[PDB]
């Protein structure tokens, strides 16, 4: 994808996640954690309504007959009708798959930048208190407990507090 | 051996394919439709004040024929028109037959005029036909008199009628013109002399020649009555200048406003609503796009050529 | 301890609220409007040979109506008509009128060319009329002749009228039927033999036949005279053989190159240049879109059923906090 | 949005800049400034430019009247015209209302994507002797003065010259 | 000091041109066209069974023109008609002239039926003419019939003919009626009585009169030969009354199934396939777009104002 | 553009790569090399097929003819076909410049991030190992030969292996 991550340095989704579109998981000595962010979660779905607002739609304008069901119109007259309605139909049938094979790639790649954007500010937190290990998780190379690990999710984690711990074990 | 924070999205057993772009079997989480595919059977009339013709032509509301008796005037925004309906009783046709069917179909509402046509005692106005059936006695178009010599063999006398239209609104008004079966017919009901009509107003005016000619049969009847029509301005007056042959007006016409006309074979619901009609029902989907008819009326989703059309509304479907 | 350096983006305090796929209240630094929504009223004829009718009806120009005297031959690159313009002083119509006024609308320029038709001397041609006045008195349509007897009641005879096109291009050519008001004013005029006019060409043909009958006074007149029109070819004749009846054209008219009709009731200003035109006025803008008509013609922006499309010409506004 | 700089990472837009769309800030011992960034305010400034040259343009199609304003026309004929006119009308609303959305989300994201394209080169000049902060601006760990910090700007920064200072700085 | 890895992306010495969203000038290392430019100058009829009109008029193969004695029956799904194509080798024009051609060029197939029409011992039936020319001798349409009196001078006697439709589907019905030069040359083949001849079914009826009148000659001949046409039903019958000017038909015409109608200059070429044509021959393209003509028919790429669209089929060339 | 690679912080394109859309080049002790990455290439291919497949093809819809070639027509009903095809041809027009704009900007675009995400993917697999350039080139901090250079491109680059040694020369 666009951005990388959906299909990408990020293996699979998780089908455990009920609650939410994008989230965390950790691991600390306390325990094995999961929490879904919110944030990211309702900008992908408010952007996806604002679509769904904008397409599922009508025209107000009022169209009467000009084709008999019951009875037969003038030769010459039905065959222009009967070319116009199927250019006007070839013009909308090419419209509505242009529209949707469009809408559906800025939607995946929409939803592919939700996930980098949320990724990047959480890399930003850790600083030099972390390093990617490639597949979308962050190696903490200090004891971050559960208040910690919320830090993080709630956008507050401090990298002064552990930077010298987290130096130390980084060179080793 | 270090604490760990990993990032990630969502996923789902149930996966749905899309087309985007670059690829026609993209999965995603979740999709929903677009093009409506399933009709309901029925016309939708909910807050509309509509007629349903049943059996009667809306040509025949304007002349009056037997299955028209009781849609002869009203006022509706909605006129529902029904396959095999009745337009004429006896045979013939109307010139400019699809533009005055258009006409009524597009219109809110019928009233109707006396012309006050008057005749001597030389013409009986009261003829009737086998053709044109009420109550199981012979009759005539309701709104029309069929005029004949009262002496059978006897000239028909060179008459003269003249309607005013003295309403603020443009007035409808249909004659006949009949043509005989055989010579010996037109003799007894108009005489041996030669037949004109004349028709004139400001804004129109037609010669028309009663024609004796062979020709077959309809239900029973070799001999035709064809109709004519004009729009009569405010304040003008139209003239039959006339000496046989000629199906005079008794009432003339008033096409009030304005209304959706609707050509379909679905019973009615008064209990659903909706904007958009078919020959097989109505569409009251949201949807934008439909496959069901390119012919349809109101405000109506558009026609395509395509079963479906899925719109993600999901990220794309990793699983495990 | 550490030296900072920061990047940034511009802002302003109060944006412009703009629609995008999935925000319709999204506020940007700037936008521009894309559907145009103000009109000159006025028809802008820089650059353009114009021709203004005012009273005088298209029709009228090839048949010769009072009003349409000083418009009978000419060039140009538009043509302009305008409301109640007259076209037929004595009542009637023309049959196939639309085709006919559009055909007119779409040419640059009529030129006319006689027809030559000589009559006898028991024809009394020039047939005035009060309908159609001119210089305070009685007339007729100026390209036509009204064509009856010299001795009021004797039959009309039988006269053959023939006009060959010696020309490269074709030659347009208009004729009227009379449809007298009764039976006294028929035999006065054409007498009492049955009448039939009958135009023939080797590309054309059809045969008419006066209408006696009562009918309401127009211009205070019961009678009627509707005109027909047909193409000559070019090395093409047409004959008209009648016995009373018939209105003869005296001249015959051919369309010059092509132009554009406008039908708008708004003045003329030539200081202004436009190329697309409307009922009320000119259209003179830049824009795709408009909102003003759908009927319009020349090189239009597009009709759309929409008061506003703001095209965002900046990025995002994010401004600064506010107390 | 996509690229996560413009109404993301980058907190609020500067309203006193106003000679550029995109720029610096910085903050030494010996005071503070602001500078514009010509080269990407100036490729902003041009792809928005490509896009009203390519928008803001009508047909070269003469069209002529097929309705008469001042008289009545056939009835049949004016119905067949109406249902035309307003499907041909519909289109092109649609049309329009697509075209400007798309034109929007994409001017938009564009510039999102130039100030990005300004912090990763920024970024990848200081290379180690810089670390960022989350909001935007980079954290140096050196003496860094005005004439250093118009190198950043002018893109002739070397990092080698600070990095052995910068570096014991990080370590701490 | 340190080894290293540099990333990349290829590039091209002459790159395409193509056209986005914000730049008009923008190389990419390869392009392909949208628009076609270039048409096979071939009517490709691989796949169908068509039939070549050559200088037969679609009109010509209902009355029989002599051009068209080879195109009288058939079945087909594509008919091709070409330039300069005689209907009427006798001077004349059917009205209605238009609405028949379409019909013929949608049909896909003509059969021919016998009206079983005959006429009395004072009628000579087997009318020839100079303008139409059948081996090296005077003829005449050969699916019509110039009826004149046997003896010159004596009048045309009153004939009454009836066709009925047997079959299941709808048939088509052509007559002519004969327009004299000058009077003398009308009592000569008709007579001195006043012609009349009447036409009517249960769905049309219409009246007609020989019309004398001195016009321009065509081929030398200052007479003329109108023709009339209408559909008649299963079932139904319809009868010509006519005393001298009737050129009544000997068969009638039923329009079998369906085909694509084509105008065309471009000679036929039955090697290669085809489902879109136009004037100047076949186009095979797989291509969305086209240039070449606004006028086609069958299944076409799209006509656009356009010389080339380039659609970028590489990323963006930047050379070393 | 959109993601800052080709046309951006990669100078150039390279005229000697015919193997494939993307690649590498090396250098170390035994000398220089090249070679393709199939991955990346694929992707950007697969993609760009897939464009082709769904915009080179036409409608199946049968068209007759409204306008006689070897005739003329009513001039009402001729002036109402000529109105009705230009209109037609005027939005397939549009149609057609609007698609291939906007598949053209996409498809630079998606080019554009293909080079990203290798160049994303290699930096995450060497880690702490190197350092980006700024110009699309990692400067690797220990002894990496012709079978190191091979396990960066063949996506089997273990850092751990290295680590202590590159730690050491990137302090100095
Ligand atoms: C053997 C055969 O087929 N003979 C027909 C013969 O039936 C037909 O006579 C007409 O038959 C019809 C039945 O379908 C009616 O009975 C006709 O009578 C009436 C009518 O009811 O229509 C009586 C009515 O009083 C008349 N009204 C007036 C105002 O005159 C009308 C009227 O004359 C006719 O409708 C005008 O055509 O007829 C009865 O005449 C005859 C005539 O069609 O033809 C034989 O071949
Ligand atoms: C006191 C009295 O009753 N006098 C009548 C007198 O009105 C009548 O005159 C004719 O009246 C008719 C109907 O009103 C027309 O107005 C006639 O006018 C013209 C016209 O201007 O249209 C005069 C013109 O010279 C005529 N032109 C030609 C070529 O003949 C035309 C023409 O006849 C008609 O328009 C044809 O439809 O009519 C006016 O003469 C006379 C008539 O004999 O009788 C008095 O007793
Ligand atoms: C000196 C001069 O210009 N005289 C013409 C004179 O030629 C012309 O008569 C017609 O001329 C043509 C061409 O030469 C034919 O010869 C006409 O003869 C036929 C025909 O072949 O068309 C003979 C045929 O047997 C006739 N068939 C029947 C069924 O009657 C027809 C038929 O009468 C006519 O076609 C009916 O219009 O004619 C010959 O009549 C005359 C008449 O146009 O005009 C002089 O000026
Ligand atoms: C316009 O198109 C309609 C639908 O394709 C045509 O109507 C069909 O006509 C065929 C006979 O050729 C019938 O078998 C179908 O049942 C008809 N279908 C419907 C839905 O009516 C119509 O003939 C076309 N008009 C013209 C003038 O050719
Ligand atoms: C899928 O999308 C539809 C349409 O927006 C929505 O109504 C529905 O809730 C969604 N389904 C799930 C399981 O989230
Ligand atoms: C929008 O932005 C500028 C700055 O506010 C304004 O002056 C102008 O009207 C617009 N500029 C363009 C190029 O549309
Ligand atoms: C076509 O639309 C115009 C303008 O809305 C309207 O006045 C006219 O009645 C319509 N034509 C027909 C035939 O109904
Ligand atoms: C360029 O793109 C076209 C797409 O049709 C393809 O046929 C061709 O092989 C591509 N490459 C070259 C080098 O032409
Ligand atoms: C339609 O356009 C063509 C363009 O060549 C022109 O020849 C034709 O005359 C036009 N039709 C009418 C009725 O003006
Ligand atoms: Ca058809
Ligand atoms: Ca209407
Ligand atoms: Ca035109």
């Amino acid at each position: 994808g666009l951005f990388g991550a959906i299909a990408g340095f990020i293996e699979n989704g998780w089908e455990g996640m009920v609650d939410g579109w994008y989230g965390f998981r950790h691991q600390n000595a306390q325990g094995t954690g999961q929490a879904a962010d919110y944030k990211s979660t309702q900008a992908a779905i408010d952007q996806i309504t604002g679509k769904l607002n904008r397409i599922i739609k009508k025209t107000n304008t009022e169209f009467e007959s000009i084709e008999s069901e019951f009875s037969e119109i003038d030769h010459q007259i039905g065959n222009v009708i009967n070319w116009t309605k199927d250019s006007i139909t070839d013009i909308w049938t090419y419209q509505a798959e242009l529209l949707v094979a469009m809408e559906n790639q800025h939607t995946i790649d929409m939803a592919d930048s939700e996930m980098l954007n949320l990724y990047e500010r959480v890399r930003k937190q850790l600083r030099q208190n972390a390093e990617e290990d490639g597949k979308g998780c962050f190696e903490i190379y200090h004891a971050c407990d559960d208040s910690c690990m919320e830090s993080i999710r709630n956008n507050t984690y401090d990298h002064s507090q552990y930077r010298e711990e987290a130096l130390l074990n980084r060179l080793n | 051996d270090p604490d760990k924070i990993c990032l990630g999205h969502h996923a789902v057993a149930n996966g749905t394919i899309v087309k985007t772009l670059t690829n026609e079997q993209e999965e995603v989480t979740n999709a929903t439709e677009t093009v409506e595919s399933t009709s309901l059977n029925r016309l939708c009339m909910k807050g509309r004040n509509h007629k349903d013709l049943g059996n009667c032509h809306p040509i025949g509301m304007l002349i009056g024929t037997p299955a028209c008796d009781l849609h002869l005037t009203g006022t509706w925004d909605t006129l529902i028109e029904r396959k095999n309906a009745i337009a004429y009783c006896y045979p013939g046709a109307t010139v400019n037959e699809e533009a005055l069917r258009q006409k009524i179909m597009e219109s809110g509402g019928i009233s109707k005029i006396n012309t006050g046509f008057t005749y001597g005692s030389s013409i009986n106005s009261a003829g009737t036909t086998k053709a044109c059936m009420r109550n199981g006695g012979n009759s005539f178009y309701a709104e029309l008199k069929w005029l004949v010599s009262k002496n059978k063999g006897q000239n028909f006398p060179q008459t003269t009628n003249t309607y005013r239209n003295a309403d603020t609104a443009e007035h409808l008004i249909m004659w006949g013109i009949h043509h005989p079966s055989s010579t010996q017919e037109k003799n007894d009901l108009y005489g041996t002399q030669s037949l004109s009509i004349s028709v004139g107003s400001s804004t129109y005016k037609n010669n028309f020649v009663p024609v004796v000619g062979a020709r077959p049969q309809v239900n029973g009847l070799s001999s035709r009555i064809d109709f004519h029509w004009t729009l009569v301005q405010p304040g003008d007056k139209i003239t039959f200048s006339h000496n046989g042959g000629l199906i005079a007006p008794s009432r003339v016409s008033k096409l009030i406003g304005r209304g959706l006309g609707i050509q379909s074979e679905a019973p009615i619901d008064n209990s659903c609503e909706s904007k958009c009609f078919w020959r097989g029902g109505s569409i009251n989907t949201r949807l934008p796009f439909q496959n069901l008819s390119p012919r349809t009326v109101g405000q109506c989703p558009k026609y395509v050529n395509k079963k479906s059309l899925m719109l993600a509304t999901g990220m794309r479907n990793v699983p495990e």
